[PDB]
RNA sequence: CCUCAUUGGAUCAGGACAUCCCAAUGGUGUAGAAGCUAUUAAUGGUUCGUUUGCAACGAUUAAAGUCCUACGUGAUCUG
RNA sequence: CUCUUAUCUUUAAUCAGUGAAAUUGACCUUUCAGUGAAGAGGCUGAAAUAUAAUAAUAAGACGAGAAGACCCUAUGGAGCUUA
RNA sequence: CACCAACUUCCUAAACUUAAAUUGGGUUAAUCUAUAACUUUAUAGAUGCAACACUGUUAGUAUGAGUAACAAGAAUUCAAU
RNA sequence: GUAAGUUUAGAUUAUAGCCAAAAGAGGGCUCUUCUGGAACGGAAAAAACCUUUAAUAGUGAAUAAUUAACAAC
RNA sequence: GAGCUACCUAAAAACAAUUUUAUGAAUCAACUCGUCUAUGUGGCAAAAUAGUGAGAAGAUUUUUAGGUAGAGGUGAAAAGCCU
């Protein structure tokens, strides 16, 4: 037929070429990712010193899960594990184009296949010389903290003792009622209640002869962007690029999250101690220990706690 | 019923249109509409509002002369009233009597 | 709750001719190379499959005649042979189903 | 919310689901090629795979016998499972069942259908989707690329 | 309340076909009347080489008078004016005039110039069509070639060699078979007939005889596809 | 009824008055009955008034057709091609005489809403108003706030 | 000569401020602590039971405000 | 009940077949303040405003229904009791 | 130191001066009959003589709505197993 | 200054108003009498207030009423 | 018009098991009835369904045929019943 037809990467490939293309595409991922492993030796942009009021870039990480953790005081803290995975700087804007006072950096993590993606996204990455990433996000960065595109970022970018903010899409609950969506009391089970147990009561008053905008009603619950503020970093695993963040993080396991320094008033200028542009392992000024801990943390393999 | 009633509102709406267009044309030469209409009458010119609009749109040079004429008659009026007593009447304030 | 007003054809014509309610055109229709009949890309050909099942029913008919009753399933492998074919050494000790027709070209 | 649940709700309830799948499995073992609705055939495929594993355990295994006894309502099939199907699939580590989609049922319900079979059976081969030949234009260009890449290190 | 379900009964055939019915044959009280007989009493075999001749044939008929002239006597017995000398000309008049009707489609006149075995073989495949038949000069004069007789019918095959033009069109005026205006020479044998008994019987064109040794006719302009055998999944091609 | 009907502008057939005035009506057809009460008044029009009308209008061709008739009818044809038909059933001589004269004076142009009482092809003598008339120029044509 | 007949609750609450608690202040017959009076402010909050047919109490609270929305709200439910 | 929760079936929803009912002046069917008889999508003045569906809620259209209630009227009835 | 504005009035042509139960008068659609007319008319005589509305009657077709609601246990070699 | 009025003959319908203003009587309301009103303009929307002799065509004109108004030894 | 229902006449039927006794006694089926709640409300049904309940050898229940008729009949009186 002289009409539109559908195609996908595998339609015309033979049995042998099916394996060959798979190995080739994975081969390219290897070479491209090892080209960018050395930022400081590839014309790094000038590195300005830290000044008060600076905001540096953040990372995109995958949610591994939760585990228990203890402090030297014996308290148990439930902690979430975030893995920084194929995180690169992707695009830079200046203050003018972003229209904010501050500039913008777009980061991206969790490389994905190239086979079911629009041509537009693939061209964007081919210019940058990176395999495609699962998600983009935007970070507000001051001019001193700008980092050149194509620069990888690592869990060591964060250090134990700093507080952080995580934003991710919450678990979806589908279309829900009014009791489970907004915690409405509902109506009694017995004593004459007829076909009204979990229903909303009166919508509004009789006078206004309408329903106010923003009235809470049954609808689709979850799958929204939410942020958690002021989560402490208890430990960083440099070998696997794992960050231990106090408490709960929005989203399901294997959900990508946005990690950046906390914007709460208390920790206004705490990034003085942290690597200001970012943590460069290519610099190799000093080789980090595999596990970084916060001082209060009780490390395993230590003597059992005796509150003498 | 609407067609019959619009027949009489048509004549008042066109007069509103003519006045708006006349005010536009006179303000170009610096005259408010009341002054232009009144002082033209005092010169014994009986052009109506429909005809005045045609002059403004299609005869800009002739309309400009009328504005000067109406301004001159207005200027004469101020002098005549401002100077109390017997002062010779303005050249353009002369009224041609009929019998 | 009952309608307060009759709904006009102009209102109704917008509802039932909206694109959300129209039949979507299909891009996954293709031809079978062997028979030249139409098929969808991800589903088997309904004409070539029809050939196989009609032959399968014939074979299953013959199996029933050999068994002669319920609960007579063999404990050994089965094989189907067509006129002009004889069991090989590997075919020894396996139930043999015999078909009058010649070996079909597709069947191997 | 049905996140993470790995079963379809079929039949009159949980027990009815098992019995419906049990009959389909019994038919599959006897005939080795069955037509059912796509959803039901998909639900029964998992049990078809695991049943062969139990047969591999062996005739003398008591747990296999009890499981085989439950699932095969016709008891003549029990020798078939242990002495025919299991010997056939000794080499394989999995993927004993082949399931494909066939046109919609022409019976006024227009059900989505599937043909499920055990691999290696004696029936006429199904008309499977066959990939293109290496002689096609696109394949040759890819084949040309492969030769250069391997030969040049 | 309600209204009753009346069943509310080219339609009787379906009614009785679905229901099924015993249709006993009926003896027609009035015998059907035939003014012409299907077929030719004796199909004249055209001698080989009778064409491409650029009177000898008439002599051969005089020899066949044993089986033909006796029939002429019968033709005279009922009319006494049928002379094969003048008949050739009259035959042409029918032929030429009859074919001309097709242009106008004056089916009324044809019924008076052709029998009930030629009208269905002249108009049936021309409904929703606009033929244009014109007669160019006749190469050679017409000649009687065979006279046979059987209530009592007589057929006088005539041989004509003429040049004609045909330009059949579709409903939409598009050309379908022929050239708009180009003469072609044709040697066709026509079989006239008459109902001797009827007082109001005359000579009308009955049928035409096609020699096996005739050249093939001009083909249609359009190109045809002849479908091959259609096979159900059971069947296989051979 | 204005929005429910067509409209046009004031016009003349061929600039009728510029060079010479030409009468638009070009033909009158009157059909009558010799003996029919409805056509009595039309009959008197033929007896008395038809000839005088014909002489006054020498460019109008008049056809009078006495025939067995049910309604007497007047058909008027114009140069521009318009055709107008009138029932003359049971009308007096005065009415028919009045009607016939109205037809002669009319033009073939359709009697529908006329948008404007006036019409000119040369509306302006001194130049049509455009926004720049009554705007004074500037030295070197400098637009406002331009530095130069 | 006598007379007499819409409103609770549940759910969800929108609003007024003539402010019950929380917050900022003036005065005192304000030593401190408790209070009294007035200005300002509508911010979020303003409990659970028993006997009750309207009240009558118990134990709490920083407080258990006063009113308007056709008992605010019966095509949401109930006495 | 505090204080709700999980599972399964029904229904729901999507696909195929069949196919009602009350209801309906016309509708190209918005929010606020005013006016008004307790009263406004339609009036006055501001304001808001690409267009059509699908699934939900029930504030309003003094939403729709039944032979429901209440007072009064007729020189309209009827049952019952008597002094 | 005024302009604007309700045919209030003037002007060109005309016209002759103010909710509604009820009252006086002038025409007229349709059909039939008398006598005429002859592409559908005239003068008379007649009448079941004119409907945007009675929760009107009959029939038709919409709206609600392709909505509410309705139905066949499974596989196979199919008055079968 | 102006054109109506009485009698004779025939005849129905009507017999519950509405709001403003003025004077009384009962006791804010409620009775009684006197005056006006029933826009298409103005008063915001506006039956009852103010401007308005009937109803006509016109791409003329003059006008009426017209929610506006300019702390004080 | 008493094929429903009220009452009656005649001729016929049904009541297991268990405990008491010697029964308008007890527990509880079949059977008869219809207490309370929910569903349903153009419903499966113009009075039902699902549970829960009352009686269950008697003033019991059921079958067949006959009788009483509107100023009337019937009524363990609810002004009930009489298609
Ligand atoms: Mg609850
Ligand atoms: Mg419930
Ligand atoms: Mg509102
Ligand atoms: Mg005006
Ligand atoms: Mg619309
Ligand atoms: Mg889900
Ligand atoms: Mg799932
Ligand atoms: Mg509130
Ligand atoms: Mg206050
Ligand atoms: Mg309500
Ligand atoms: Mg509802
Ligand atoms: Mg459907
Ligand atoms: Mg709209
Ligand atoms: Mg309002
Ligand atoms: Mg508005
Ligand atoms: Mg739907
Ligand atoms: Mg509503
Ligand atoms: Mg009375
Ligand atoms: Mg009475
Ligand atoms: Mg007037
Ligand atoms: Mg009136
Ligand atoms: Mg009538
Ligand atoms: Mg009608
Ligand atoms: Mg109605
Ligand atoms: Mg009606
Ligand atoms: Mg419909
Ligand atoms: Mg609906
Ligand atoms: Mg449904
Ligand atoms: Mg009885
Ligand atoms: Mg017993
Ligand atoms: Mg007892
Ligand atoms: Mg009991
Ligand atoms: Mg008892
Ligand atoms: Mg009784
Ligand atoms: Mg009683
Ligand atoms: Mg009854
Ligand atoms: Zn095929």
């Amino acid at each position: 037929l002289h009409s539109k037809s559908s195609t996908w990467w595998d339609e015309h490939l033979s049995e042998e070429n099916l394996s060959f293309v798979k190995q080739l595409v994975s081969d390219e991922n290897k070479t491209q990712l090892t080209s960018k492993l050395n930022p400081l030796k590839d014309e790094p942009w000038p590195l300005h010193p830290w000044e008060p009021g600076s905001f540096r870039v953040g990372l995109i990480a995958l949610k591994l899960g939760m585990m228990p953790l203890w402090t030297k005081d014996g308290q148990k803290h439930a902690v979430t594990l975030l893995q920084v995975q194929d995180c690169h700087v992707l695009k830079y804007t200046p203050k003018e184009d972003h229209n904010g006072k501050i500039a913008a950096l777009t980061v991206g993590g969790k490389t994905v296949s190239r086979f079911y993606k629009p041509d537009s996204r693939l061209e964007f990455y081919r210019d940058l010389g990176l395999p495609p990433k699962q998600i983009h996000k935007i970070f507000h960065v001051t001019d001193n903290a700008v980092i050149k595109p194509g620069t990888p970022l690592y869990a060591a970018h964060f250090r134990p003792g700093q507080y952080v903010d995580v934003t991710a899409k919450t678990i979806g609950k589908g279309f829900q009622g009014v009791m489970k969506r907004w915690g409405f009391k509902g109506q009694p089970a017995s004593h004459g209640q007829t076909k009204t147990h979990r229903r909303p009561g009166a919508i509004s008053t009789g006078d206004i002869a309408r329903v106010w905008p923003g009235t809470k009603m049954p609808g689709r619950m979850g799958n929204q962007n939410r942020t958690v503020y002021g989560l402490k970093v208890w430990r960083v695993n440099t070998k696997h690029n794992i960050i231990y963040v106090n408490g709960s993080v929005p989203g399901h396991k294997n959900c990508l999250v946005k990690i950046k320094d906390s914007t709460l008033p208390a920790y206004k200028d705490s990034c003085k101690n942290l690597p200001f542009p970012t943590y460069f392992p290519d610099g190799d000024e000093e080789e980090l220990p595999e596990d970084l801990f916060d001082e209060s943390v009780w490390q395993p393999s230590e003597p059992s706690i005796t509150f003498a | 019923v609407k067609c019959t009633k619009a027949r009489r509102l048509k004549k008042r709406n066109l007069r509103t249109l003519w006045i708006n267009r006349i005010t536009a044309a006179s303000q170009e030469h610096g005259l408010k509409y009341p002054a232009f209409i009144v002082n033209l009458i005092k010169c014994q010119v009986e052009l109506n509002r429909k005809v005045l609009v045609d002059l403004a749109i299609y005869e800009p040079k002739t309309f400009k002369s009328l504005a000067a004429l109406a301004k001159r008659r207005q200027q004469e009026g101020f002098a005549a009233a401002l100077g109390d007593g017997k002062e010779p009447e303005g050249i353009f304030s002369r009224v041609v009597q009929y019998h | 709750a009952a309608p307060k007003n009759r709904r006009t054809i102009e209102v109704n014509r917008c509802r039932r001719r909206n694109p959300q309610k129209l039949i979507k055109i299909k891009n996954n229709i293709d031809i079978c190379p062997e028979c030249g009949h139409l098929k969808q890309k991800h589903v088997l050909c309904g004409y070539c499959y029809e050939k196989v099942r009609q032959e399968t029913t014939k074979i299953r008919q013959q199996i029933g005649a050999q068994e002669g009753g319920p609960f007579r399933a063999p404990s050994v492998e089965t094989m189907v042979l067509y006129t002009g074919e004889k069991p090989s050494e590997k075919d020894q000790g396996k139930r043999i189903v015999e078909r009058n027709i010649k070996r079909p070209s597709w069947f191997t | 919310i049905s996140h993470g649940r790995v079963y379809r709700r079929l039949g009159l309830g949980p027990e009815s689901r098992i019995h419906l799948l049990r009959n389909l499995l019994t038919g599959l073992v006897r005939h080795e090629r069955i037509e059912a609705t796509w959803a039901r055939a998909d639900e029964m495929r998992g049990y078809a795979e695991k049943l062969i594993d139990y047969g591999k355990l062996g005739d003398t295994n008591e747990r296999a016998m009890r499981m085989a006894d439950f699932w095969l309502t016709e008891k003549d099939l029990i020798p078939k499972l242990f002495k025919v199907l299991a010997p056939r699939f000794q080499g394989q580590n999995g993927n004993y069942t082949r399931m494909l989609q066939i046109p919609n049922r022409k019976e006024q319900d227009r059900a989505k259908m599937a043909v499920i079979e055990y691999k290696g059976n004696y029936l006429p081969p199904l008309p499977l989707p066959h990939r293109d030949s290496n002689l096609t234009l696109l394949n040759q260009l890819l084949l040309g690329l492969q030769q250069d890449l391997h030969h040049n290190q | 309340r309600f209204r009753p379900p009346t069943p509310e009964p080219k339609e009787f055939l379906e009614y009785a076909r679905k229901a099924g019915l015993v249709i006993p044959q009926e003896r027609l009280e009035r015998p059907i009347h035939l003014a012409c007989t299907a077929g030719i009493f004796d199909p004249y075999v055209p001698p080989e080489g009778d064409a491409r001749m650029s009177l000898t044939q008439r002599t051969e008929r005089l020899r066949k008078n044993a089986a033909s002239q006796l029939a002429i006597r019968k033709i005279r017995e009922f009319d006494a004016n049928f002379k094969t000398k003048d008949f050739p000309e009259k035959a042409k008049d029918i032929f030429i005039e009859a074919h001309l009707c097709l242009n106008n489609s004056d089916h009324d006149r044809l019924h008076t110039l052709v029998t009930e075995h030629c009208f269905p073989d002249m108009v049936w495949d021309l409904k929703y069509k606009t033929v244009r038949w014109g007669f160019v000069e006749s190469l050679e004069p017409a000649q009687v070639v065979h006279v046979r007789c059987s209530n009592m019918y007589g057929q006088v095959t005539v041989r004509l060699h003429t040049r004609q033009t045909l330009a059949i069109y579709d409903r939409f005026g598009r050309l379908m078979y022929g050239q708009e205006d180009v003469p072609k020479d044709v040697l066709e044998y026509v079989v006239f007939e008459r109902h001797l008994m009827n007082p109001y019987g005359s000579w009308r064109m009955h049928a035409k005889i096609v020699p096996a040794w005739a050249p093939p006719k001009q083909p249609i302009l359009k190109t045809l596809m002849i479908p091959g055998p259609q096979l159900k999944p059971w069947e296989e091609y051979e | 009824t204005g929005r429910g009907t067509s409209s046009r502008f004031l016009t003349s057939v061929l600039h009728n008055g510029l060079g010479r005035y030409v009468q638009q009506l070009q033909r009158l057809s009157l059909s009558l009955s010799r003996d029919a009460p409805s056509s009595r008044g039309a009959r008197e029009f033929v007896e008395r008034e038809v000839t005088d009308f014909a002489r006054r209008n020498p460019g109008v061709v008049v056809y009078v057709n006495p025939r067995p008739c049910a309604m007497p009818r007047i058909v008027a044809e114009y140069l521009n091609g318009a055709v107008r038909e009138e029932n003359v059933n049971s009308k007096s001589v005065e009415e028919i005489k009045s009607l016939v004269q109205k037809l002669a004076d009319q033009s073939g142009l359709d009697v529908i809403r006329i948008r404007k009482p006036f019409h000119t092809d040369n509306p302006s003598i001194q130049g049509q108003w455009h926004p720049f008339t009554n705007k004074r120029t500037a030295l070197h044509g400098l637009r406002p706030r331009e530095l130069r």
